[PDB]
């Protein structure tokens, strides 16, 4: 449930 | 028994999975995110600023620093529901990860509207609008089991380069559904560069 964006938080 | 619209996924005789429409419906946070944009009512409780690095998760460091500041707000500045004062000292596992809770505006009813890439929080206090399109900078957002286990917290960013953990409560039917909304509009645009 941790809303995160692909611009600030990158996970890939 | 086929005759209405033949086929099997359109003969009004199957399991759930909407079917009547091509979209899906799902909960209201998503159906509205694509529609005009959901709009709940969560009162803001001041804003706490931090001074730690960014782009970090930490399952233990996030609960110690997030619960630490959130503790000084629901305690030092009454307003929460079940954490105003009851002797809650405990240690404070934290060396260099925090800033200070700013209780300049404790209690500011605001409509949390979430649209496709447009998290605008209307202002129901002095007839205003906290950002008509808050969905481009920000930094971290959440509010489910961990963090507060009841309220919602999302550190934003835009006017300055300092993550500001936003603490809000009394959303009125949100918690899990609201988390699904902010996540929805979250992956809408944000200049998806795609590495």
């Amino acid at each position: 449930h941790i809303i995160e964006n692909p611009q600030y938080f990158s996970d890939a | 028994g086929s005759h209405m619209g033949q086929l099997g996924g359109e003969e009004w005789t199957r399991h759930g999975s909407f079917v009547n429409k091509p979209t899906r419906g799902w909960l209201h946070p998503n159906d509205k995110v694509m529609g005009p944009g959901v709009s709940y009512l969560v009162r803001y409780m001041g804003c706490v600023e931090v001074l730690q690095s960014m782009r970090a998760l930490d399952f233990n460091t996030r609960t110690q620093v997030t619960r630490e500041a959130i503790s000084l707000v629901c305690e030092a500045v009454p307003g929460a529901k079940g954490a105003t004062r009851r002797r809650k000292p405990c240690s404070r596992p934290l060396s260099s990860i925090l800033g200070r809770s700013n209780l300049k505006f404790a209690g500011m009813p605001i409509t949390l509207t979430v649209s496709t890439s447009s998290l605008n929080l209307m202002a129901a206090d002095c007839k205003q609008i906290i950002a008509n399109h808050h969905m481009q900078s920000i930094s971290f957002a959440s509010g489910g089991d961990p963090d507060t286990a009841e309220y919602v917290a999302y550190v934003a960013k835009d006017p300055v380069n300092q993550r500001a953990c936003h603490i809000l409560e009394c959303p009125e039917g949100l918690a899990q559904d609201v988390i699904s909304t902010i996540g929805q509009a979250f992956e809408l645009r944000f200049k998806q560069y795609l590495r």
